[PDB]
């Protein structure tokens, strides 16, 4: 299915990623600790989970 | 468990790239129809389309490059810029150098360069004389200033001598070069040359209820930057639509590196109805123009410049 990531980090999301990659992983970090069916994706397969991600853009 | 990111983070930016050069690759045929579509379907379209083929590319012109850094006073602007950098204790090792450097073309062409014509002067008559100038409305061009780029000649007859003075409106910024004097068109015309001839990166910003203005890159300020030659003006985007208190539709900019949909930075209030054309569209129309002008770039180039596009999108929504 889909995403299902708040407009604001989505959006911070896809600005770091652009702009700042080296805080890309504490910002991957803190946005599973805030998603817990997201968390589930990531632990059964970090691979799914980004394919997902790249969805937004 | 324990998931740790990096492992994860890495694998991303990875196909982050990947993603972004598919998209600026292949010029798909589902597209090339699309476009074909609009660019007849919509007129407004057309009109941005027509805009992009002139503006995109003509200032990238190493012969008017030249022209105008013979005809500039370089020693005046570059002694300036560095008074005003020597005060500067900013940032240790930066390019804020090139702001000041614009800042002073900035009150240069302004203060010493370029004249704003509301109504000519009256040539036969002294210099300083235009109100004893009315307006007999406007004219094609004598053929002798169709040699330049002018299309129209705003005409004027002097109440004191009672000769007529013609005030053609000329698109060949080299011309203006010359005359040294306009209003907005011709001030920002010239200026963005006056611009790209220092390698600056800009952009022409067209508002569709008649004002237009530029825009620079400012590497210091890591973002494009409002630069209005007429008001002397360097980075204040708020001025047009609250000082002004100026109502304005679409704002779009176009640059020989992209043509993007400028409106949230400077339409912050006085907002009038979007309907030329469909939002979707609109988008579309950009991005595809972009797209065809990026065509043949190194991959990392292309990279490179799609993230500082995301960075103005990000800016621009979050409207920060
Ligand atoms: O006002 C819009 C229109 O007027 C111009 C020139 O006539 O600018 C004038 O208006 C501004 C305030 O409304 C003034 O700040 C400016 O100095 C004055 O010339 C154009 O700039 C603009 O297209
Ligand atoms: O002549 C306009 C020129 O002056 C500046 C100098 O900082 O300040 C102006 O900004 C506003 C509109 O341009 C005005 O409300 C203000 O009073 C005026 O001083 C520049 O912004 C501008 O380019
Ligand atoms: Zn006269």
């Amino acid at each position: 299915g889909s995403i299902g990531l708040t407009v604001e980090d989505l959006l911070s999301l896809r600005q770091v990623v652009s702009g700042n990659p080296e805080a890309l992983a504490p910002l991957l970090e803190n946005i599973s600790a805030r998603y817990p069916q997201l968390r589930e994706h990531i632990m059964a397969n970090p691979e799914v989970f980004v394919s997902m991600l790249l969805e937004a853009v | 468990n324990n998931i740790d990111f990096d492992s994860i983070a890495k694998m991303l930016l990875i196909k982050y790239k990947d993603f972004i050069l598919s998209k600026f690759k292949k010029a798909a045929p589902v597209e090339n129809i699309r476009f074909q579509n609009l660019v007849h379907t919509n007129q407004f379209a057309q009109g941005v389309l027509g805009q992009s083929q002139h503006l995109c590319t003509v200032y990238d012109n190493p012969s008017w490059h030249s022209i105008v850094l013979e005809t500039l006073d370089l020693d005046l602007i570059y002694k300036n810029v560095d008074k005003e950098f020597a005060k500067d204790g900013h940032a240790e090792g930066e390019n804020i150098y090139t702001d000041y450097l614009v800042k002073e073309l900035l009150r240069y062409f302004k203060q010493d360069f370029f004249k704003w014509c509301n109504k000519p002067d009256c040539n036969h008559c002294g210099q300083n004389t235009s109100e004893n100038m009315t307006p007999l409305g406007s004219q094609g061009p004598n053929g002798e200033e169709s040699k330049f780029n002018c299309g129209t000649v705003e005409i004027y007859k002097c109440n004191r001598c009672g000769n007529i003075t013609r005030f053609p409106r000329y698109n060949d910024p080299i011309k203006l070069l010359e005359t040294r004097k306009g209003r907005c068109g011709e001030w920002c015309n010239l200026f963005t040359l006056i611009l790209k001839s220092f390698g600056l990166d800009v952009r022409y910003v067209w508002n569709r209820e008649d004002h237009v203005w530029c825009e620079y890159f400012s590497n210091f300020l890591n973002r494009w930057v409002h630069v209005d030659s007429c008001e002397q003006s360097f980075d204040q985007p708020y001025i047009y639509s609250i000082n002004w208190n100026k109502k304005m539709s679409y704002c779009i900019a176009f640059g020989k590196d992209g043509v993007v949909d400028v409106s949230k930075r400077y339409i912050l209030q006085n907002e009038l109805p979007r309907d030329q054309i469909k939002e979707e569209d609109l988008k579309f129309l950009c991005q595809f123009i972009t797209k065809r002008l990026r065509y043949s770039l190194n991959d990392d180039e292309i990279y490179q410049l799609a993230c500082r596009d995301e960075q103005e999108q990000i800016e621009l929504i979050r409207g920060k």
